[PDB]
This record gives C-alpha cells, structure tokens and sequence, in this order.
C-alpha cells in the first residue's frame, strides 16, 4: 500500500500570503495518477487538481500544482477567507487507492475581541428537572479563549467551538455547563468569565434567580 | 453478441500471453542453422495499460525446454534440446 | 446538471447491515466506475471501495475486505454499496464519487455524503428549548440521538452561528443556535427557529 | 521446473492457426484524431504461428467481424461507452508467398 | 551406412491383418518421419502413410484411411505400418522412405521393398525343369503361387547375360516362369551351370543343374 | 488434393539426346515442396532431385530441375541406356503427399534383330504328364515381334503364352520367351516342333525346329 504523507499537518497565514502544501509519496509515482482536493466542514470534497498539475475548470487561478516522482506540491498563490478548508492529495493508480492525511488552512487576521452573551435555563427545562445555562463569545479572532464558571463567585465546561467563517475568518464559542434543579436553586448569582487577547481585562456577563 | 466493456478490460490488460515466438528472434548467432518448427508459443507479456505513460513489463521469469528439429541445411538434421525464457508475471509500470 | 445523490443511511445495531445507495443523474453510470469513500468523525478520508484501473476488478480497503460489497443498477441508474456485520469503526460519513478517465483517475463529482451510526444506543428525539435575550437569541437543541440535525425558515440568514453538535455523558448529542438581530425589531419581529432530526421523524418549531 | 516438452507436440501447437492476440485499436482505426481508447487495445483471433517453409506464409482463409463496447474518450472534455467492429481470422492457412 | 531394410510381407485371406516392419540402422528412426508408399502390380506410386509437414498430423490415403495404422519402437529403431481389413486392391509391392528436412520434404533412403498379396488362393511350391543347350541354357520355374521367385546363377557369381523373365499367369491360377543365360560354347564342360531358384512363400529352394 | 499430371506418360528418343519430363500441378505450389524420383523395374526409387532444382549427391550432373507455380520440369542433358526407367513428380508440403501419374523413358537405338533358340521339354516333366517347349528370341529391337509355333508344319493357336523382358539397361534391346505347352498324350502324337520368328531386322523369317516325341 503507497502511502501518501502530507506536510505541514495543519498551517496558518494570512490573507494576501503564498502557501504550499507538500504530499510525499512512500514510492515512485508517474505524475498523471496525481489528485488534490478541497474539504470545507461538514461538505464533500471537490477536485482543484488532476495529474499533478492540470488546473480543474473553474476552480481559482491561485490554485496551482506540481511535482514528480514521490514529492508533490499544492500552491495557493494568494491565500483567501474563503480558502479554510482541509486539503488532500490522492494517488489514483495503483492499488488500492489512497488519499493523504489531510492539511488544515486556516486563516490570520488582525485580533478581535468576543461579544460574550449570557442565557440562564428555560422555564419549560426547569419543569423537566436539568439546567442549562448557556455562554456565547461572540466573533473573535484568535480562536484561542478562555471561560470561567462560578457559582456565587467548577466542571461541566462542555464548550463547542464554530468553524472559523468563510467571509470574516472569526470563530464562535458557546460554552454549555449542566445542572440538576435541585442544585439549581441552591444558588443565585450566575457568572461567566471571559479571557482573550483582544480584551486587556476579563469581561464577565451574569444574571440572578434560581 | 457484444463484448461487454468491462470482460475487453479485463481480458485486454497487461498480463502474460500465450505469444507465436521465431526461434531465430530469440537466438540470432544460429545463422546457419534452421528450425523445425521456426517458431515455439510462449508465456509473455501482453496487453495495454491505463495511459502512455506506462509500459508493460515482466516482474517474474522463468525457462522452458522444448525438443527442436535442428537442421543444417543440405547437410543434416537432430532433435536438440533448447531454451527458451517465460514472463510468469507483468507490471504496467513508468516508460523507459 | 451531473449529480450524485445517496440515500439509505442511520443507525445500524453492531453486526448489522445497511445497504447505500447512489442515484446517478444528468449521465449514465454505465459510462463510470462509482467510488467510495468514508470519513470517521473528526478523522480524514479513507478510500473504501471502487473498481480500480489497474487490472479491472474491485478493490477493497483492508478493514471493509471480505464485509463490504459494490453492485449497480443500470435501469435505475443506480450504485450500491452493501456494508454487513458493522462494527463501531464503520461510523463515518459516507461519499460516492465519479472516478473518471477524461480527467486521468480523478473524482470529479461526488454525492453529498450520508452519516452512517454503528451504535446498540436507541433513537431519541430532542428537546427544544428557547435562548431568551443589538441583541442575541437563539435555540437549544438539547438531548437526541443519532446525529444530525438540521435547524432553520428564511428568517435566520445573517448573524446566525448554528454550533457543531457537543457528546454529553449520556451518549446523547446537544446542539445551539444563535442569531445577532438589531434590539429595534425585538417587537416587530418574531423570532422562532424549525428544528428537524429525521431518525425521531421529529420537526418541532419553537 | 516443468518437463521437457516433446518436438511433435511443439511442432502442432505452433503451426499456423487462429490465436488471441492483444491488438491496438489505433492501429486498426488509424484515421481517429477526435479520440483515445479505454482500453488501448482489444483481445483477437488472428492468424498466428509457423509455416514451416521458406516459400510459405501464414494467412486467413475465413473472417467474421466482433463488435465491442470501448470507452471512447475526449481528453479533458468527456467520455462514453460506444460498440466497435474489429475483424477476426476463424480458419488460417500456410499459402504461397505473395511475389 | 544408413539402411531401412523391410520384413513382414507375403500371402494374406482377404480381411486379414498384415504388420510391416521398416527397420533402420546407420540412423535414429527418432530423429525422422518414416513414409510409407506403395506400387500395384503394373500401376505407379502411390503414398500411403506418414507424419505430415502441413500440422504434424499423421495422414493415410482415403483408401487406407480408417484400416491401417502407423507406429514406432524408438528401442528397436523400427517404424511398422498395421494393415488390417485387407482387400484385394492392397495387393502391391510396400516401401518404407526417410522423408528428410535437410533436403526438404524429400525420401532419400528407401527400403528395398515388399509384396503384399491378398488372396484366398494357396501358396503352392514350384517345379523346376532344366532348359538344356555362343550357347543358351535356362531353368523353367513352373506352377507356383503367390508372387515372386527369385533366381540367381552360380550362386549370384553368374551375372552376364541373365534374362529372367516376367512371371506369366496360367489358367490353372498358378505363375510360371524362365531364367535363361547366353554363354559361351567352349565354357560348356570347364563350366557348371546352376540356377538357384528360391520361392519364400512355401520355403522352397531348389538348386538345378544344366547339361 | 493437389493433382501432379506428368507429360509425356512416355518419352522414347536416343542416346546423346536432351529430354524435359514437365509435372503439371493443379494449383500453384512452394518450389521447395517438389521433388523428382527415378525407378528402375522391380527396384526402389532413387531419388534426383529435391526442392524443384536441387540435384541430390551422387546423381550425373546430366539430371538437373526448373521450374515454378504450377510447371516443374526435369531435364537429362544427354541422355544414357542406363536411364531407362519411369520418373515421377511428388509434391511433399499440402497434405495429402501425392505423386505424379510417371513418365517411362524408353531408348531408340538401331534395328538389331533376335537370336533364336529352341528347347525341348524336360524328361523329368514328361514324367509328369506336361511338356512345356520353350523359345527364346533374344537381344533385340524394336520390341514388336511375332512367334508362330508350326507341329509338324500345322500352325499351333491358344496353346502358348509369352513374356518379354524390359529393356535393357546396356544395350537398349528387349528379350522374349513363348512356351508352349501340351499334354504328354499330345506331344507323343508328334515328330517335328518348330519355333517361327518374324521381325523388323529379319529379312526372311527364321525357324528353330527339332525331332522327338
């Protein structure tokens, strides 16, 4: 079985930036049975390049490929928002037929803060017996943050973070903790705290009743 | 009736063939000699690959011995014993 | 228009079977060997099965070799890919692809993928609760299994952010959606998300 | 490693006769410029072997015609599965040389 | 010296079985194809038996085609030709011939020949009877069947003016025959005159002495 | 089946002469597969000459062969008494093999007339109850001959039977014998059995005769 090994694993760079990945080959390989392709979330891959260097129609100017014998690259000219996805390269020829490990472009941008917003739990929840009390940070820029979860000034911090957008290149974070509504109404003063790069002190969003 | 594409893929594709070989092709020195039968059927590569860019070629070999009428002509003829080389398996693989 | 649409995905017990289907359109699948490829949650793509150039017959990825079957329907205009005694490594979003000669040994188009869930677990339908306040608002999608689900119905366009779905203890997916609307329209407009998970055959609106 | 295969045996197998040969489509259909062949070349019965007389040549005495379906490809551009004739040798004889 | 020399002839019932042997010596009968071509009493040749050059099949004459068989003992160095269902237009004189490829699709070493006579008839021995006297004296070979006989003089030393004639057929259905030779006159008492008539069919060899 | 037709079916001209045997083939032949055969009576063919032009080692110079499609020929510059005898064509390379129908090649020589001798039957097959009275008219040419049997000068008819031998190799000349056969009853009866030849060479017809009986 060829192996396909791509490199970096997973990159980073601006907009405007020239960005190669790199696929090597565990073999010699005739560059015709050379394929890259395109991967945004939850989507299916679409073809960018066919044997080695054969620019599919359609597909942007920037992308361009190349390569022979067991190194091939991939070329993004001039890196866009839109150009977050995860990109593979595949052999086609010999069997079986296989697919690289996948490289992750993301996008940098200039910082930016995260609106944060805070939900306390539905009534109609609150008759089911659970609580949940949700946090958005809202649009920022790096996607590396922190959340703080005290009750009356934890755990349960099960946070889920949106794909980096394909327009603004800022992520989303809802931050999730769960509680029974005995342990609910043990308590009154609800606060999240928020720590980011773009803010120069923590900014806390809270609520009373419960 | 029509051959369906997929048996022509199959039955087309680079693999050892039975192949009508001259006996003179395979041993040109014997210039003086002539052989009974001038040719022999040998296993041999055979067929197409998937593009241009390949060739097919033998990736296993081996021999065979047959016994050959050698005659020397107007002045005589034996059965000789000769050899001959078999591809017993073919790789479709980048061209020379 | 060419495309390629799969169905025939969802919940299968361990040891099960499941049979999907890939509807060809705008061309005849007869002119094409269909492809398959799998990608396991969070995992990159793995080639599973196709009828392969060199030589003509169909190949096997080594962890579905020997379980995995492909066939097609010419009338139907139609590719198989029959998957039996499933085990929990087979959990994967599942894509047909056309493997094509004129663009040498590429898939050109490809179905939109069909998740396929190797659990004992039931099907449980979720429980829709409302996130209550420019201004942000949305929905909590709390409590289902298997994934996905889809939420809205041409309301919820710009500034929505519907997150990628969260494993809670239970072995029970939950989900948000979220909208930045202006603090104006909190009056003349009304807010209300549709909520649809096919396994629960489930389509509350909140 | 097999046995040695005896002279009569060898002289009746290799004496001119109708046998599977691997020909080239674009050799038997030498005027196409608007395609190539998936695949390149089709499996024939073709006159084939020895004659063994210097005045003597191998040739077919009885042909038929075999239509198969190729794939015929324009590269870049598309492809389709279409039926081609190719012609078959069915009875072989070793015949005077054509002076 | 290469020699194909052939036994197994004579006297045979109508749907009988007759075996010919064509042994070699000088070569190895492996290394060739042994023919096998036949003569009818006054008619020409006729090829009857042999590994053919056009396939490697082994093909008889459509007369012969179905009834007769050819085989060889690679040890024994001897081609044989198995004739079985015999008819009266097998009778002929049989040849065994080297078809060689150094010398393409030639016979160049042929047997000396033998008689096959398929007949109901029985063999009878024949009468010898002196033909008593430059002079002429002879030996008359009477009443004898099948064919042939076989004279010689003085023990085959005698060869100069011998003439044995062609066998005649009588009414009886029994062949006879004359050997005759001119000698010179003086000869007559220094010389004896013998002729030696051998006929193989009934084993019969009688040796006459001539005035 | 390919058909070999030799003409003539038989070729007589004299010694010193040039003669061409044609063999016509039915269809268009390989060269190499056509060979040419001798045989002398009573004798194995030898073989002349193979692959239509070849000459096989030990055969004159004389013999020599042409020829090509259908017409094969076979030419003996001057020819010899000894090349009395009958020629065929065979085709060795189509199946079936098959040979030519023969040419007999006879020599004209000059007239040369028999010598004639008269025997008298045996007394050991008088014993038997037959006589047999044999004439030889020997060394002759042409072979047409006549032998009339006078018993005591009556002409003798349906009682005798003749055999002529082949031409000779060394001096081209025929031999024949006429027996005459009878009961011992009837050759009792009888004193004087003459033996009358007529031929081309005899200017007057010569008889052999004896007494007894």
């Amino acid at each position: 079985d060829i192996q396909m090994t791509q490199s970096p694993s997973s990159l980073s760079a601006s907009v405007g930036d020239r960005v190669t990945i790199t696929c090597r080959a565990s073999q010699f390989l005739s560059s015709f049975g050379v394929a890259w392709y395109q991967q945004k979330p939850g989507k299916a891959p679409k073809l960018l390049i066919y044997g080695a260097s054969s620019l599919y129609s359609g597909v942007p100017s920037r992308f361009s490929g190349s390569g022979s014998g067991t190194d091939f690259t991939l070329t993004i000219s001039s890196l866009q928002p839109e150009d977050f996805a995860t990109y593979y390269c595949q052999q086609g020829l010999l069997s079986p037929l296989t697919f690289g490990q996948g490289t992750k472009v993301e996008i940098k941008r200039t910082v930016a803060a995260p609106s944060v917003f805070i939900f306390p739990p539905s009534d109609e929840q609150l008759k089911s017996g659970t609580a949940s009390v949700v946090c958005l940070l809202n649009n920022f820029y790096p996607r590396e943050a922190k959340v703080q979860w005290k009750v009356d000034n934890s755990g349960n911090s099960q946070e889920s973070v949106t794909e980096q957008d394909s327009k603004d290149s800022t992520y989303s974070l809802s931050s999730t903790l769960t509680l029974s509504k005995a342990d609910y109404e043990k308590h009154k003063v609800y606060a999240c705290e928020v720590t980011h790069q773009g803010l120069s002190s923590p900014v806390t969003k809270s609520f009373n009743r419960g | 009736e029509v051959v369906k594409f997929m048996d022509v893929y199959q039955r087309s594709y680079c693999h050892p063939i039975e192949t009508l070989v001259d006996i003179f092709q395979e041993y040109p020195d014997e210039i003086e000699y002539i052989f009974k039968p001038s040719c022999v059927p040998l296993m041999r590569c055979g067929g197409c690959c998937n593009d241009e860019g390949l060739e097919c070629v033998p990736t296993e070999e081996s021999n065979i011995t047959m016994q050959i009428m050698r005659i020397k002509p107007h002045q005589g003829q034996h059965i000789g014993e000769m050899s001959f080389l078999q591809h017993n398996k073919c790789e479709c693989r980048p061209k020379k | 228009e060419v495309q390629l649409v799969e169905s025939g995905g969802g919940l299968v017990q361990p040891g099960g079977s499941l049979r999907l289907s890939c509807a060809a359109s705008g061309f005849t699948i007869s002119d094409y060997w269909i492809h398959w490829v799998r990608q396991a949650p969070g995992k990159g793509l793995e080639w599973v099965a196709g009828i392969t150039p060199a030589g003509g017959y169909t190949y096997y990825a080594d962890s579905v070799k020997g379980r995995f079957t492909i066939s097609a329907d010419t009338s139907k205009n139609t590719a198989y890919l029959q998957m039996n005694s499933l085990r929990a490594e087979d959990t994967a979003v599942y894509y047909c692809a056309r493997f094509v000669f004129f663009l040498p040994y590429a898939m050109d188009y490809w179905g939109q993928g069909t998740l396929v869930t190797v659990s004992s677990a039931s099907t449980k339908g979720p429980s829709v609760f409302p996130l209550a306040p420019t201004a942000a608002l949305g929905c909590l999608v709390k409590d289902y299994f298997p994934e996905p689900v889809t939420v809205s119905s041409g309301a919820l366009t710009s500034g929505v952010h519907t997150f990628p779905a969260v494993l809670q203890s239970s072995g029970l997916y939950s989900l948000s959606s979220v909208v930045t609307v202006p603090s104006s329209s909190l009056g003349t407009q009304t807010y209300i998300c549709n909520v649809n998970h096919k396994p629960s055959n489930t389509k509350v609106d909140k």
